[PDB]
């Protein structure tokens, strides 16, 4: 019974990735150093 | 570690303690009857084919 | 004839009504 | 013979509404007699293709444009009902006879006014159906239609203080009167959202909030909404959320509900 | 003419799904009654 | 004379609307779902390996919804009755 | 196209020709755009409700049909018979066999209650149900074999419409006997047994 | 009293022996045995002479009954 | 050459299929059951392949072949095998079988193989003839087991005129035919005809017609799951048309789930896309999944960086993914549906603000949602909390948004209704199951 | 809610085994 009245119209991981792996920032250890020189002074 | 049932309030200072509900047993065992009968569904699903 | 099958389809719902409420009944008083 | 004489007659009486009313001082009575004859007149020339010869195409034109000055005549003397069955006959004349009559500015001014009307009746839903109508270019491209649609946009963001610096934006008084409403319609629901959202209100914020200039603008909704002043100057929402049925077991609701249940589990079928 | 051919025909399928109801309820007291001899 | 022998096991008034020891009934439901439990495993086992379980299974389910509807039944009778 | 129904709020008007003229147009598009006069509802109502409109029949015309698509033919049937001759006379479309369907439905079961209590107890029937069940009698008497027209007859007592089929051409006599095989098979009420027992024998 | 109800069926089908043995097809397995004499004779009523083959067909097993 | 007789097999084991479909039919027609109609209708698309001209000249050849206009509309329609070596008479009617006339559904599922084979030939005019006769045959059939055909036609009457690309001289005849079967109580026809309709009326754009519809019609619960979600497909487009969101979202998901499997790509993507846009209309992150999977990895690409765009908060990238992609938006009928989200961002941020903090002050939220005042966040979050997307006050005292504190919910009534809801459906099936049981005589 | 889903299964079931003993009758006896 298929629904051909809607026509049916790199990358290849298997991991499944979650949302914030798309996010962009900075290391961690760049936070980490940045944060830990920040609280020092 | 799981020891002595408690949690502390860190923001006025307290730690609480309880007596640590059991888990009521119905509930975990419902739980698996209703994997099991996933299962079940799953065979069914085998079966059925036959139309 | 065309009234002639009206009337027996009347008939036989409501025969088979009749058989289904004995059967219920009677499945009823078998489980008692 | 006689439908040519009928469509002659009423290019006359179109003429003469158009004078009356590109005049600066369109006399609302005689423009509305002279719409309702020619109204009379289009009954009488046609209002559905029905029959397959070919319509006079400036018969098409002459009963759009009509339908157009009735729709712009309706504003003037702010009567609601005029303005939507005008917009709705119209709707036609533009739909359907889109393929062979062009397009004049009008419509669009119209076409927006209809969506601005949405706004003023707070038809959210009919003006998204509405703007799907209209075709995609000319939702950004024409100005007509670009304001009722940046007015609603606003709206649904919360930026109120966006829609009534925006309200000076308009091209046309037509735009203005159901820009009042729209403010009327805005700050009801700010009213509204106040309700649902807080507990407690001042009246000195209230008024930044709703952007009233004077506290017995204010005073109508104390009256009209009848919002109970506390002992400090604080309107008191706490009234409208409360905490009920958290208290009462309803048992009689639940005690049908196991009984219903008992009824399918003992039903012989 | 209509008429008889409409009342008819819902009739022909109430009595139908009647019959197969029918049926299968005799089936389940057929069951119920063996065990009941058993 | 058939009326006043009925007169024997007639449960009194005060059954009808009584309570099972809810501490009891606790016990009772966690019982009869863990036989349920083994029971659905041995249902899956034999339905698997096709191409009784049922009959318990369906014993224990009669009995457990019974026994809860009832229970639930006589606590909204009794909440509604005595206020 | 025709793709809007702006037409309804011609009815929202005073003039009498704008509202004729409105009803005349939905009559004509009432089987494709039920969607939105399903909504209209009590405009058009009214129009039938004051006795001054000068074209209540039409509006009544239109609102049987508007209910008659909804669905809920208990109104579509009263608004319907409220209408008169172009109503249902024309006996051409699909809805009209509908209504008549289901409205002499209704003249039956009412005849079934007369005929339980006819000590002047007996409900009254409008004589415009009454004219378009005989209408339909003449219309399948006229068409084709009168077998059709006995059997609705004896569901709904009438005994003249009874006496006046087997008196007309009626082909031949043997489809009385006919008749009589149903007053002896598929019929058992002993009340209407005597009555058309009594016509038989005088036909005879 | 059941043994007269069931009979009864035979003085109310008669007219039309064809319903007859739909509704007595399973009066005929009844748990107790008065219901089921019931049933024949309610069978045995109904269709005069018939030669059915379907009020035959049930008292076919039935006169293997281990009730007299 | 043998791959002219592989193909002439493959034809006559075509033959045998129809042939067990047409007696199927006929089975069903003295058996006084309509299901072996859905099962022969089930088989129905499997063998709307497999077939060429030959194929349909000997199914007519073989059927029918009473001298009748239907021999004198279907053959010219389609060519004729030369004098083939292997003239095997195909006679499934013999003698008296041949001479009382086809049953409806026989008929019709052969002029059904007909039109399917000519749009298989991509000549539509050509079915359009055929296609008009069959359903001025069977518009007077009253066959309650020809409604079941009568349904699948009509889906395939509308589907040509989809190829003709006219779906207005129809909409009359429709309208006219799914009221006839809503008299005549039908399941499957109403509920296919409803489906049609709505497509026509979402093809031509007239929205507020179907909500209209909809509002009034009633779709037949007992009805196939394609139907079905069909149905919940377009019902999910009206509502978030009407800005009825969450019910939309609901609805969609609702259709998705009663998707075929993996059987219908294109439907599954456009439900995934529509799905897509309306939970961002709501404020909720979808699925990540949906996205990764083989096949609506590329079809739903775009609605990745739409949702990155709005997720990261950088209405740049969402104006930048509008000038690129936004176009393909418009074939997909969801361009309205977009710019609402460009103009509805900043609910999302205010949704992750609920979730994640409970007491957080308007300045901060102002800063977090880099709102220019924190009089407009007040407006925003006021409003969200309004349109039942948010679940706090805020105390205006000294503006703190508070969010409702969460009770314990299981010493609340809403498992009990729950489980009132899952008790019913349970029951409800138990009663379906049992109520048919289908012992045969 | 546990037991009512145990049965709806268990009503399925047989359903699904009703249907394909009736289907193997039926082509059986040919």
């Amino acid at each position: 019974d298929e629904f051909e009245e809607f026509p049916a119209e790199e990358d290849a991981h298997v991991w499944e990735d979650n949302w914030d792996d798309d996010n962009v920032e900075d290391d961690f250890s760049n936070q980490l150093r940045a944060e830990l020189e920040k609280h020092g002074y | 570690d799981k020891k002595f049932h408690g949690i502390l309030d860190q923001g006025e200072g307290v730690l609480i303690i309880f007596d640590e509900p059991p888990v009521d047993k119905t509930y975990e065992a419902a739980l698996e009857t209703i994997q099991n009968m996933s299962k079940v569904v799953d065979s069914l699903y085998n079966k059925a084919k036959k139309l | 004839d065309l009234y002639s099958r009206y009337k027996k389809l009347q008939q036989e719902l409501e025969f088979l009504e009749v058989q289904e409420e004995y059967i219920k009944d009677e499945q009823k008083n078998l489980k008692k | 013979a006689t439908s040519g004489a009928v469509l002659q007659a009423a290019t006359g009486m179109y003429e003469q509404l158009k004078g009356e009313w590109n005049r600066k001082s369109p006399n609302l009575s005689k423009c509305g007699e002279e719409l309702g004859r020619l109204k009379l007149v289009l009954l009488e020339l046609n209002f559905l293709p029905t029959t397959g010869t070919k319509l006079t195409k400036q018969q098409l034109i002459l009963a759009r444009d009509i339908l157009e000055i009735g729709a712009q005549w309706s504003i003037l003397r702010k009567d609601i009902p005029s303005f939507e069955r005008y917009m709705a006959q119209l709707k036609c004349y533009y739909f359907d006879y889109k393929e062979q009559l062009p397009e004049s500015a009008y419509m669009h001014q119209l076409l927006g006014l209809n969506l601005l009307f949405l706004l003023s009746q707070n038809r959210v839903a009919e003006f998204h159906t509405e703007l799907e109508r209209l075709p995609a270019k000319d939702i950004q491209t024409n100005v007509y239609i670009k304001h009722p649609v940046s007015l609603e946009q606003y709206l649904m963001e919360g930026s109120y203080n966006k829609v009534f610096l925006a309200k000076g934006n308009i091209p046309a008084e037509s735009y203005t009167f159901f820009i009042d409403i729209l403010l009327d319609t805005i700050r009801d629901e700010i009213a509204g959202c106040i309700e649902k959202a807080y507990e407690k209100i001042l009246f000195t914020e209230a008024t930044r909030i709703l952007f009233f200039n004077t506290p017995k603008k204010m005073t109508d909704y104390a009256k009209k909404r009848g919002w109970v002043l506390g002992p400090n100057n604080y309107y008191s929402f706490a009234s409208q959320q409360q905490k009920p049925e958290d208290t009462t077991i309803p048992s009689t609701e639940l005690a049908k509900q196991v009984i219903e249940y008992a009824r399918q589990l003992e039903m012989i079928v | 003419r209509q008429y008889y051919l409409s009342k008819i025909e819902e009739l022909q399928l109430i009595v139908n799904d009647k019959s197969q109801n029918l049926r299968r309820l005799q089936a389940q007291r057929n069951e119920l009654n063996a065990k009941v001899r058993l | 004379e058939q009326k006043m022998l009925l007169n024997l096991h007639k449960k009194s008034w005060m059954e009808g609307l009584t309570l099972q020891d809810y501490s009891e009934h606790c016990k009772h439901n966690e019982s009869v779902v863990k036989e349920m439990l083994e029971l659905a495993k041995n249902y899956n086992k034999a339905v698997e390996e096709e191409d009784d379980p049922k009959r318990h299974l369906e014993e224990h389910v009669d009995v457990l919804m019974t026994s809860n509807i009832v229970q639930c039944l006589a606590a909204m009778l009794d909440t509604v009755v005595f206020k | 196209i025709t793709s809007a129904a702006g037409i309804i709020s011609l009815l929202d008007e005073d003039e009498p020709q704008l509202k004729e003229f409105a009803l005349h147009k939905l009559n004509a598009v009432v089987n494709d755009f039920w969607a939105e006069i399903s909504e209209s509802v009590d405009k058009i109502e009214v129009l039938y409700e004051d006795e001054g409109f000068r074209s209540r029949q039409f509006a009544a015309l239109v609102a049987s049909k508007v209910f008659y698509h909804l669905g809920a033919f208990e109104e579509s049937l009263n608004y319907a018979l409220g209408a008169g001759d172009l109503f249902n006379v024309n006996d051409n479309s699909e809805y009209v066999e509908t209504i008549i369907a289901k409205c002499i439905d209704h003249y039956t079961k009412q005849c079934v209650e007369n005929a339980d209590l006819p000590e002047g107890e007996k409900k009254p029937i409008d004589q415009r149900l009454e004219g378009i069940v005989n209408k339909m009698f003449q219309r399948c008497l006229d068409d084709h074999k009168y077998k059709q027209a006995i059997g609705i007859a004896l569901e709904t007592r009438r005994l003249d419409v009874f006496e006046k089929t087997i008196l007309e051409s009626n082909d031949v006599p043997g489809m009385l006997a006919y008749s009589l095989k149903l007053c002896m098979s598929l019929m058992q009420n002993k009340q209407f047994r005597n009555k058309v027992l009594r016509v038989l024998v005088k036909i005879y | 009293v059941r043994r007269a109800a069931v009979e009864s069926l035979g003085f109310i089908l008669f007219r039309t022996p064809e319903q007859c043995p739909s509704v007595v097809s399973l009066l005929s397995e009844s748990y107790n045995p008065h219901v089921r004499y019931g049933a024949a004779m309610a069978l045995g009523i109904c269709c005069a002479g018939t030669g059915n083959k379907e009020a035959i067909n049930l008292l076919e097993p039935m006169t293997n009954d281990p009730v007299n | 050459a043998a791959a002219e007789h592989s193909q002439r097999e493959l034809d006559t084991v075509t033959l045998e299929d129809i042939k067990e479909h047409v007696k199927q039919l006929e089975k069903a027609v003295s058996g006084k059951e309509p299901r072996f109609v859905l099962r022969a209708l089930r088989m129905l698309p499997s063998t709307s392949r497999r077939l060429n001209h030959y194929v349909l000249y000997k199914a007519v050849q073989g059927f029918f072949t009473s001298n009748n206009a239907t021999r004198d509309f279907l053959l010219p329609f389609l060519e004729e095998p030369m004098d083939t070596e292997a003239d095997l008479q195909f006679r499934p009617r013999t003698g008296k079988a041949a001479s009382t006339p086809l049953l409806p559904e026989v008929e019709a599922y052969l002029q059904l193989l007909v039109v399917i084979f000519m749009m298989n030939s991509k000549r539509y005019k050509e079915a359009q003839k055929i296609s008009d006769d069959l359903m001025q045959k069977i518009s007077t059939q009253n066959r309650r087991a020809l409604d079941l055909v009568a349904a699948k036609c009509y889906y395939y009457h509308a589907r040509v005129y989809e190829f003709l690309d006219k779906l207005d001289v129809v909409r009359s005849f429709l309208h006219a035919r799914l009221r006839t079967a809503t008299l005549r109580h039908d399941a499957d026809g109403q509920a296919t005809l409803l489906n049609l309709l709505l497509r026509n009326y979402l093809h031509y754009s007239l929205y507020d017609q179907a909500e209209k519809l909809v509002s009034k019609s009633v779709f037949p619960e007992q009805a196939n799951n394609n139907e079905w979600a069909r149905y919940l497909y377009y019902t999910g487009r009206i509502k978030a048309i009407q800005l009825e969101y969450s019910e939309a979202r609901r609805t969609m998901t609702n259709a998705l789930r009663k998707a075929p499997q993996h059987t219908a790509v294109g439907f599954k993507q456009t439900v995934h896309k529509l799905l897509i846009v309306v939970e961002l209309l709501l404020g909720e992150i979808p699925d990540r999944l949906q996205f990764r999977q083989p096949s609506l990895k590329r079809s739903l690409m775009p609605y990745f960086l739409l949702t990155q765009a709005v997720r990261t908060g950088n209405l740049a990238k969402f104006n930048q993914v509008l000038d690129q992609f936004g176009e393909k938006f418009q074939a997909d009928g969801t361009y309205t549906l977009i710019i609402r989200l460009r103009h509805n961002v900043i609910k999302t941020g205010v949704r992750m603000i609920s979730l994640s903090y409970s007491r957080i002050s308007l300045a901060d939220i102002a800063q977090k949602l880099q709102l220019d005042s924190p009089e407009d966040a007040e407006f925003i979050v006021a409003k969200a909390i309004r349109d039942g997307v948010i679940e706090a006050s805020i105390n205006h005292e000294k503006g703190y948004v508070q969010s409702k504190e969460m009770i314990d919910i299981y010493s609340t009534r809403e498992p009990q209704l729950a489980f009132h809801q899952r008790i019913s459906f349970c029951l409800d099936i138990h009663n379906m199951s049992v109520k048919a049981m289908r012992f045969p005589p | 809610y546990l037991a009512s889903l145990i049965r709806s299964v268990v009503a399925l079931h047989n359903l699904i085994n009703n249907k394909i003993a009736n289907r193997d009758a039926e082509k059986k006896e040919g």
